[PDB]
């Protein structure tokens, strides 16, 4: 059947304990750093599974909601697949009525509606992460961050996941307005580097990135050269 | 969707719901009611009673047709969702019979509504009370006040709300057959019951009054100035 | 805390116990059946004088040959008497003859335990009516007095008497009636043993009789006729 | 460590911001007390389980944990014995149902992260429990040759190329992690064997365990038989 | 089931609605926003919450929205349940506009969304809308006006008003120095930098928007960042 | 404590309280008997009254002219129940144009009363039915309870102390079968009579007698008509 | 409080309710089930709780189909449920494809049913366990056996109840492979006036079912005749 | 066949129907009314389908009135013509559509005298002066010729009758008594009817 | 046919930085005319505005139900609509309706927002998307109308060269349809202006 009652309720002061906790779990997945600079934006996210046997070209946590929009996550792995299908999905149907990719910023309004129903809907918790949304429109790059509770905001670099108000603090010190793509990638695996523990390969890593072309998930190859 | 039984009975054989929705009753402002021979008023306390709101926007009394209206007391939001289901009904009555509905027959339906929510699954009962005041074909006054549980009564005057017991007897020892000889004693007892439960009576009171063969009339505060002075 | 349809350790519907404790603050309705015709009458209970009594309706009409007394709470009493109305009515339509007392009576009773959380339709009852009833009529076995509760058992008795004081007004016909009597000396013990049982002094604006006879119809005193057995 | 409310007792955001349902649900994987093992080799993926016989009576033969998906895909389930029909049951027609609706047989990893995705909604919705077991799927890709997924009760799958299972899984992946960074269809089987005889301690049997594979050059999931199944087990 | 139901749509011994009056305790740690009707326009004066070095502008503006040709609104409260409401108001108009071939009346759509509020807190068993809204526009029936709305589904028209952290502070100084009947735009602009001053700033920490008639048209417009800068200079030089 | 409040929660020991719980509502009511011979089966009701002045309640019920039956628990409950047993009694005439076995309308009782206990949010029937059949396989003495089990029994008695009367039954069943009509029915008078008190005894207007058998319809006697079982006993 | 739903795991990993469940399928009588080279014979003992129940009421055996038989334990109003529940499985099946259900399916298709009421709060597991046995000209002699939770597995000799631990070393002591039908008969009638307890129980019915080559691959219960003999020499 | 009219002046709308009411071959009624007052300045003139017409007239008019009741103001004549072309229209490929042609005449304070003209495919449209009916066709010219957008009440109803008389003498059908009405701004008038 | 029940024609053109868009305003069920003022173009937007010809109550409908959609897309994502975007959505509106489609055939004709590029297009009952370079007609004349723009219409025309070949098109096109005429309203869209005038037409 399924329960009909809101499993987020308010408190007595007026918090919303749900999106809270969820929030909680966010900030406690692998760090995610998002950079947006002058020609295009640069995702980049901590691939690291430490184990040696997990297969590191199978599983991804950049992913392309379309040609133009790229997506990563903090928080809970499996509700990302959720997201990042609902994603795909809002992408086809705008498209499908109006014969043009779905903006950037409309994209996130829609897939921050599905994250907001959930925090109010029947027998259900939360959304567990946090989503970086990058796109490329108009000729013009776009970076926007979509937290639990349904709430959207546009950035110009972010960081979220462990130590990301150490990230946010090295980030707003090392941040540039006339800053260049390949440059940008430069400021993002560097903020990542501040909270990786170990030692940082190419596929302990995984960088997104957004310009006039499209989004593209840089290989292996690409990300070595940078390191 | 939700089917949960939210009015049930108790040990006692009590509906805490039901009382709990008359207990927001007592909270909301007092309404005092008052049937006349020619006429029929209404008298409502505005407690926030500020001076930069629209207070058009802000009241108590309300018509259903052009021979009925009505006073609430309780929670405004239901009140509200209360008196636009009655209005269709109004608006129903006209469509199947010729003539306009009479006054018991939208306060049945308007009772019977609130009955059908204090035992029905996933929905809480109304927390208001109503004096539905109008006139029949025949021309008689009529007034009748429901209240949460759905059950209602006619009344020759009543009040409701904060306070509705100590007007409600200052009603019994003061409306005989010679208060409400003319049109003005008539109006002018509406204002005497409200002035023993308010502060400085006279700018935090708003009554409309109906006459036979007339649509609802809201006295302005310069009018209810007016009959204050005669009370003095 | 326990779902509506929940019984308890003695075999006892928790909702349906509650419902009949809630019949014990009513006011009482005093029914008297004879050979010719029944007899119901109720007290009114005004709780204020500016309070009309004529508004009050307590016991109603379920056709011409059936009248309806009821107890507890009032509210809930009119989901039934539509009920009632509209089974007589529907029988009449299809069979073209009045339904019996007991046709009646068990036509609302299956309502009485219609009700549950789990499994239902948006019309669905929360809890049980609590609110008892007092049908009286007569078919074609003459006068017939019914009475029905909460739980939905409907059965038949010479004098029944529901309300607040039930038990001291039960009694009181234990002793006072017999097959014998006739519809007016009924008429007079239900006065009588309302009068005792009431906590206001009787008269003709408290109290509400109604009778169906054989060859009438359901008729309810005016203040004249029930001002005439008042003295 | 910290709770409130009915966090322990439906899917729910704890404190910390973990789901203890879903985690109560891993330790359900190890109440069936068996290990699985499934290594990818290099044109052969090996999965090896544990075939106990608690009773003399039961019909050895139904007694099995490896099941036959599609013509191509095997897989072997661990934990709770109902769940996992259950899920071998959702698996074999989701796999059914993409041949039917693309024209082409379902990838290793797509199937995974299909039955990954039911399982996600276990986690999120309130009036169901999630599954108390775990999934290791083997098969051949026609781009990228063997595959080994698994899949588990929080609805997260991956890749691997030597996976384990049950109450031995720290065990039978420390020991695997210090081979794979040190093969062929018959080195891929013994490593498996061995991975699970050296965690166990028991030096199985023939029929003891059980073996299947999908080589490169016959990718149709097989059991190894009796026979089949013993003469790797005397070839050390 | 019936064990972890927490029952929002109940009522309580006091009679009060408890899942109510906790989303009220959730718009008083919102940003302020204030409405102040004038003579020839109204006015929303909305606090910034959403304030960084590493924020893109992006947006036209933050928390003002415009529902329709003649209508926008201020929201104070959980942002996502804002993005619903506002996004369902916008519907309500087109609908509205569609039928009669109209702009809706400022009073009637204000009504109609205040029914949907009303109705989460008597069934359906799920939690109400922890938003309050501000509305300002111009209809042919009334003019210019400014409504207000809380979680519970009330709603009432005012003169001057304020939702948000401080609207207790703020509504007592509009109490004492709104002229009315008197104001005018330009000094009604004045009123809200000195309360929104007074209750709290920078051109970047706030965002106002105006609502005038113009040629047989209604112009909603943000204040620009130098437009708002200037006023915040004015009020310095008489304090 | 936290055990018996649904249907749906199954205690520790490995037994369902609400269902426990529903049969103490079958005996709570008043005794009712049912025995059969070799070509009739008959339920005595001992009918209950509150006032002296109200009616006895109605124990026994028609449901087809082959089938009767005998409540004992929720008066609701049992109409419910008997008015599936018509409506399939109905069916099965109208589709196969015969009499629907005995039997098989007690298995169709037995899933509809059963569904009702595993589901949450639902309760089991409070009532507890003796049904007497008639058809190819002769005269039928069912037993149905509250937990969607029934018995197959050659004599039955359920409700208020309705020990006493199976006592009864227990000692003298064995001559049943060779015995006509007239000593059948006072030989279920006679247990009804047991779980009586010693005091007040069976009189003619709280004993109802239900009778059918192969050469005769289900029968219903109530006042006048039971005086002839009643006058023989001692 | 983690046993009080069948949606909840308790923090060792277990859902009490489904153990709760199988406390029902302990407390009830034994019956025990044995293929052998040719068919499945199926033995209940029932317990007869009173004097005026008929010799026969209270049956613990049912046909699901033509070819296969089902044994009970546990509630018996649960298990009626699931034995129709069976039958339309069965039907079902021969109006889709055309022929008998193999009861290896069967079984599979029935468990399944069974392992659904024990991930939900809206229902509760059943609480009972049952045998299936068939015999089939192309399969064989078959015999499976599903619990509470949903689990089903293939047996030689199964036994549910109360004593079903002493009643498993009396079918282990049988060669059943070897042996046939009718002389099958007549050991599990043995085992279960051995397992009967004469002083905590009173007196019970024995019930005897088969199914194989005997019968034609019919399930039935065994004849009068048969059971009779077999139930003396059991004494 | 049933005849409406109506005429749009500078600050008033003069409307007409007959009051003739048939079935088959014989007139039942010689004092049908076939307008509507929706408001207290708005009237409602339909014809067509012999149910159709009344369901749909008062449908409209009921929510017109409720319009009224719970907003305090009444709804003007462009919205009532909107709102129940929209209503037409939607009924249109439904199930059951009302076969039903109008007219509605209305006078808004701020926007004067209003006459819209609509037929059964819900096709709005604003005019100065139009009719309904078979009667149409013959007394159209006749407006057309005649009709100028200063005309005086006065001559407004001596423009009326003119096309009146023409049916009299040109129609086959027989009307001999219409209904007249005037709607400005003291609201609805009734004016003397029209008979021959 | 359904279609040459009210009548109607539309008509838009392309110029060097400009367009046109024109229509007949003869508002009439089948042979007897009703109004001669009948809206038949409507604005979607300062340099956007779309011609609907076929069925008035169907030219009402989908214009009124087309300006619902613009309004809340507008609003949503805050911008103006382009040219193309309107065409794909008038398309889609019209498909919805795919086996009980609405009779009218569209006619979009603007400047493109920000570059000013012109932009015509047309589309068939069940929203059939076909831009063209030159014109594009609808109506119940459009072989007429055909005719006309093809030996009419030059490549790069100005404003006024544009509007004079646009009138003398539909002026000539309406004058051999019977059911068409009554007025010609022609809008001539610029980047800077809009130009809206009445053509003296025949009354027949």
């Amino acid at each position: 059947r399924g329960y009909s009652f809101s499993l987020t309720t308010f408190s007595p002061s007026g918090k919303l304990v749900q999106i809270e906790y969820a929030l909680a779990a966010v900030a406690g997945g692998a760090p995610s750093v998002g950079i947006k600079a002058a020609n295009g934006v640069v995702l980049a996210t901590e691939k690291k599974q430490k184990s040696i046997l997990y297969d590191e070209r199978s599983v991804h946590k950049v992913e392309p909601i379309t040609k133009h929009i790229g997506l990563v996550y903090s928080g809970m792995g499996p509700d990302y697949r959720v997201l990042v299908h609902r994603a795909r999905k809002l992408a086809q149907q705008y498209y499908l009525v109006y014969q043009e990719p779905i903006p950037t910023a409309q994209l996130v309004q829609r897939v921050a509606s599905v994250m907001q129903e959930y925090t109010q809907s029947g027998g259900v918790r939360p959304f567990g992460v946090s989503l970086l949304i990058c796109g490329w429109n108009e000729g013009r790059p776009y970076l926007f961050q979509s937290d639990p509770s349904g709430a959207y905001f546009a950035w110009k670099a972010t960081a979220m996941g462990k130590n990301y108000v150490n990230g946010k603090t090295f980030l707003e010190k090392r941040y540039n307005e006339d800053l260049e793509l390949e440059d940008a990638i430069h400021t993002a695996i560097l903020t990542l580097k501040e909270s990786f523990e170990g030692q940082m390969t190419e596929d302990n890593i995984e960088v997104g990135i957004c310009n006039e072309a499209g989004f593209r998930r840089l290989t292996p190859t690409e990300v070595r050269d940078y390191l | 969707s939700y089917d949960r039984a939210i009015t049930v009975f108790s040990p006692d054989g009590h509906l805490f719901q039901v009382e709990y929705a008359q207990e927001a009753v007592k909270k909301g402002s007092t309404a005092v009611g008052v049937r006349g021979k020619d006429i029929v008023v209404l008298g409502v306390e505005k407690k926030s009673v500020a001076k930069l709101q629209d207070e058009r926007t802000v009241r108590k009394i309300c018509a259903l047709d052009d021979n009925v209206c009505m006073a609430f007391a309780g929670l405004t939001a239901d009140a509200r969702i209360v008196i636009n289901r009655a209005r269709v009904e109004c608006q129903s009555h006209r469509l199947t019979v010729e003539d306009p509905v009479t006054v018991e027959y939208i306060t049945r339906y308007i009772a019977s509504l609130k009955q059908r929510y204090t035992q029905s699954n996933g929905r809480r009962p109304f927390g208001i009370s109503a004096l539905i005041v109008g006139f029949d074909f025949d021309g008689t006054p009529r007034l009748y006040q429901t209240d949460p549980s759905g059950t209602y009564h006619a009344w020759k005057a009543n009040a409701i709300g904060r306070g509705a017991k100590s007007v409600r007897e200052f009603l019994e020892k003061n409306y005989t057959d010679d208060a409400i000889e003319t049109d003005d004693l008539t109006i002018k007892l509406v204002i005497k019951a409200l002035l023993e439960v308010v502060q400085s009576g006279g700018k935090n009171i708003e009554l409309a009054v109906m006459r036979r063969d007339q649509p609802l009339k809201i006295l302005n505060p310069e009018e209810i100035e007016k009959y204050v002075a005669e009370i003095e | 805390d326990r779902g509506v349809n929940t019984f308890s350790p003695e075999g006892r519907l928790f909702q349906v116990e509650y419902a009949i404790e809630a019949i014990k603050l009513g006011s009482t309705a005093i029914g008297i059946q004879t050979s010719e015709g029944v007899c119901l009458a109720v007290e009114k209970r005004i709780t204020s004088p500016l309070m009309e009594p004529s508004s009050i309706e307590k016991i109603v009409e379920i056709d011409a040959h059936i009248g309806c007394a009821m107890s507890g709470l009032i509210a809930d009493a009119k989901t039934l008497i539509d009920k009632a109305r509209v089974e007589t009515q529907n029988h009449w339509f299809t069979y073209n003859e009045t339904m019996t007392v007991e046709s009646v009576t068990q036509a609302v009773s299956n309502l009485a335990l219609q009700f549950g959380e789990e499994d239902a339709d948006p019309g669905a009852m929360s809890r049980p009516f609590g609110v008892a009833l007092l049908f009286g009529g007569v078919d074609e076995k003459g006068p017939q007095l019914f009475h029905m509760d909460p739980s939905g058992t409907f059965v038949q008795c010479d004098a029944r008497a529901i309300g607040s004081a039930s038990e001291g007004a039960q009694s009181s016909l234990q002793e006072v009636y017999h097959k014998s009597m006739t519809l007016k000396e009924a008429i007079k013990s239900s006065l009588i043993i309302l009068k005792q049982v009431m906590e206001e002094k009787l008269n003709a604006t408290n109290i509400e009789l109604a009778t169906v006879q054989p060859g009438q119809n359901f008729h309810m005193f005016t203040k004249e006729e029930l001002e005439e057995v008042i003295k | 460590g910290s709770s409130a409310g009915f966090d322990r007792h439906i899917t729910i955001f704890s404190p910390e911001g973990r789901l203890y349902q879903v985690e109560y649900a891993f330790k359900a994987i190890n109440q069936g007390g068996l290990t699985s093992v499934a290594v990818r080799g290099k044109d052969c993926a090996v999965i090896v389980t544990q075939k106990k016989v608690p009773d003399k009576l039961l019909d050895s033969s139904t007694v099995t944990h490896l099941f036959k998906i599609t013509e191509s895909i095997g897989c072997v389930m661990t934990g709770m014995t109902a769940d996992s029909r259950s899920q071998v049951q959702r698996a074999r027609y989701e796999a059914a149902n993409w041949k039917y609706k693309y024209g082409y047989e379902i990838p290793v990893d797509m199937l995974c992260k299909r039955i990954a995705d039911i399982s996600q909604v276990y986690t999120q919705n309130a009036e169901m429990r999630p599954l108390g077991c775990c999934m290791i799927l083997i098969g051949i890709d026609e781009e990228q040759g063997p595959q080994v997924y698994k899949c588990d009760p929080a609805g997260y799958y991956c890749g691997f190329k030597a996976t384990a299972a049950g109450v031995k899984q720290t065990e039978s992946t420390s020991f695997l992690e210090k081979k794979v960074k040190k093969w062929t269809f018959e080195q891929t089987v013994e490593t498996a064997i061995t991975c699970l005889s050296t965690v166990l301690s028991i030096d199985f049997k023939p029929s003891e365990i059980e073996v299947g594979v999908v080589t490169v050059e016959n990718p149709k999931f097989r059991i190894l038989t009796e026979a089949e199944i013993d003469a790797h087990l005397v070839a050390l | 089931s019936r064990r972890y139901d927490s029952r929002t749509t109940i009522f309580s011994p006091e009679g009060r609605l408890y899942q109510v009056e906790y989303a009220m305790e959730a718009i008083g740690h919102a940003g302020t926003c204030l409405g102040i009707l004038a003579n020839d326009g109204v006015l929303l004066a909305a606090e910034r919450r959403n304030i960084h070095k590493l924020l893109d502008e992006v947006f036209f503006s933050e928390k003002i929205y415009k529902l329709n040709e003649d209508m926008a609104c201020s929201v104070a409260g959980i942002t996502s349940d804002a993005n619903v409401l506002t996004n369902e108001l916008r519907l309500i108009a087109q609908r509205y506009l569609l039928q009669y071939q109209e702009p809706i009346p400022c009073e009637q759509l204000v009504t109609a969304l205040c029914d949907i509020k009303q109705a989460y807190t008597q069934f359906g068993g799920k939690r109400p809308f922890g938003v309050s809204l501000l509305y300002i526009g111009w209809d042919k029936h009334y003019g210019f006006q400014l409504y207000q709305s809380d979680p519970s589904g009330n709603y009432g028209g005012w003169k001057a008003t304020c939702i948000g952290n401080n609207s207790a502070a703020a509504v007592s100084m509009l109490k004492q120095d709104y002229k009315e009947g008197e104001m005018t735009l330009k000094s009604a602009l004045a009123l809200a930098v000195k309360v929104l001053n007074k209750t709290m700033l920078s051109a970047e920490k706030v965002e106002i928007a105006t609502l005038t008639r113009e040629s047989g048209k209604t112009v909603i417009r943000v204040l620009k960042q130098k437009e708002v800068e200037q006023l915040i200079k004015k009020h310095e030089e008489e304090e | 404590n936290q055990y018996d409040n649904d249907v749906t929660v199954w205690s520790p020991q490995g037994r369902i309280h609400q269902i426990e719980y529903a049969m103490e509502a079958v005996k709570q009511g008043s005794a009712t008997v049912g025995l059969k011979s070799k070509t009739h089966a008959v339920l005595v009701a001992l009918k209950r009254a509150q006032s002296e002045l109200a009616a006895h309640q109605k124990k026994i019920l028609h449901v087809d002219n082959h089938i009767g039956i005998s409540i004992a628990g929720l008066t609701a409950d049992a109409r419910l129940l008997c008015n599936f047993m018509r409506q399939e009694c109905l069916d099965s005439r109208f589709v196969f144009d015969r009499p629907l076995p005995v039997s098989r309308l007690v298995s169709l009782i037995g899933s509809k009363t059963q569904i009702p206990t595993q589901r949450y949010g639902r309760r089991p029937y409070g009532v507890g039915l003796l049904i007497a059949g008639y058809d190819d396989m002769g005269p039928h003495i069912f037993q149905t309870c509250p937990s969607a089990n029934y018995f197959d029994c050659r004599a039955m008695s359920i409700g208020a102390r309705s020990q006493s009367a199976r006592t009864y039954l227990e000692r003298h069943m064995s001559e049943f079968m060779e015995c006509n009509l007239d000593e059948l029915v006072k030989h279920g008078l006679r247990a009804l009579r047991e779980t009586l008190p010693a005091e007040q005894d069976l009189t003619t207007k709280n004993v109802s007698i239900g009778i059918v058998g192969k050469d005769l319809e289900f029968t219903i006697y109530d006042d006048d008509d039971v005086s002839p079982f009643l006058d023989g006993l001692e | 409080g983690y046993d009080l739903s069948a949606s909840t795991f308790s923090p060792d990993g277990r859902v009490f309710q489904v153990e709760y469940a199988m406390k029902a399928v302990e407390n009830s009588s034994t019956a025990i089930g044995i293929r052998c080279k040719d068919g499945v014979v199926f033995g209940v003992e029932k317990l007869v709780l009173s004097k005026l129940y008929e010799e026969g009421s209270n049956k613990r055996l049912f046909n699901v189909d033509r070819h296969v038989g089902m044994a009970v334990a546990g509630l018996l109003a649960d298990a009626r449920s699931l034995a129709d529940i069976a039958r339309e499985e069965a039907s079902n099946f021969r109006s889709n494809f055309g022929y008998n259900i193999p009861l290896k399916h069967l079984a599979d298709r029935v468990a399944m049913y069974v392992h659904a009421y024990t991930l939900y709060s809206a229902v509760r597991p059943f609480g009972c366990s049952f045998m299936l046995g068939s015999y089939s000209a192309n399969d064989g002699a078959q015999l499976y056996m599903i619990d509470p939770s949903g689990v089903s597995y293939g047996y030689w000799g199964c036994a549910i109840g109360k004593a079903r631990q002493a009643a498993k070393t009396e079918i282990e002591k049988l060669q059943m492979k070897e042996m046939t039908c009718r002389d099958v008969v007549k050991e599990v009638a043995k085992i279960i006036y051995i397992v009967h307890d004469e002083v905590k129980d009173k007196a019970f019915e024995l019930e005897l079912s088969w199914v194989g080559e005997l019968t034609k691959g019919r399930h039935e219960i065994v004849p009068k005749d048969i059971r009779e003999e077999a139930e003396k020499y059991a004494k | 066949m049933e005849y409406l009219i109506g005429i749009q002046g500078p600050d008033y709308v003069l409307v007409a129907s007959d009051r003739v009411a048939a079935s088959n071959i014989v007139q039942m009624k010689d004092d049908h009314d076939k307008m509507f007052k929706m408001s207290e300045k708005i009237l409602l003139l339909c014809v067509g389908e012999a149910g159709d017409t009344v369901q749909f007239a008062e449908y409209i008019q009921k929510n017109v009135q409720l319009y009224k009741m719970r907003n305090g103001y009444e709804l003007s004549p462009t919205a009532a013509a909107n709102f129940t072309r929209r209503n037409l229209a939607d009924c249109l490929r439904s199930r059951t559509p009302y076969h039903v042609n109008l007219l509605l005449a209305g006078y808004d304070e701020h926007e004067g005298p209003a006459l819209y003209y609509m037929d059964y495919l819900a096709a709005l449209a604003k005019a100065p002066f139009a009719a309904h009916g078979y009667g149409a066709f013959l007394t159209l010219s006749i407006l057309d010729r005649y009709y100028t957008p200063t005309i005086s009440r006065e001559r407004a109803v001596e423009l009326l009758r003119k096309c009146l008389e023409e049916l009299q003498k040109r129609f086959i059908l027989n009307l001999p008594t219409f209904s007249v009405r005037v709607i400005d701004k003291d609201g609805i008038h009734n004016l003397e009817n029209i008979a021959f | 046919s359904i279609m040459s029940y009210n009548g109607g024609a539309v008509m838009a053109m392309k110029g060097k930085n400009c367009v046109a868009i024109a229509a007949d305003r003869r508002f009439g069920i089948q042979a007897q005319m009703v109004t001669t003022d009948f809206q038949k173009i409507f604005p979607m937007g300062d340099r956007l505005y779309i011609g609907l010809a076929g069925l008035a109550t169907d030219v009402q409908t989908v214009a009124q139900r087309l300006k619902f959609r613009l309004n809340l897309y507008e609003l949503k994502e805050g911008r103006q609509i382009k040219p193309y975007t309107l065409m794909s959505m008038v398309a889609n509106l019209l498909y919805e309706k795919r086996f009980g489609p609405y009779y009218t055939e569209p006619v979009i004709a603007g400047l493109d927002p920000k570059t000013f590029k012109p932009f015509i297009c047309s589309l068939d009952l069940i929203g059939c998307p076909m831009v063209t370079d030159d014109f594009v007609v609808s109506g119940t004349c459009s072989e007429q109308m055909y005719g006309m723009c093809e030996s009419l219409w030059e490549p790069n025309m100005d404003p006024e060269h544009l509007f004079e070949t646009i009138s003398q098109a539909m002026l000539n096109a309406v004058d051999r349809d019977a059911v068409s005429g009554m007025g010609v309203i022609v809008h001539v869209i610029e980047k800077d202006k809009i130009t809206t005038r009445t053509l003296k037409a025949r009354m027949d």
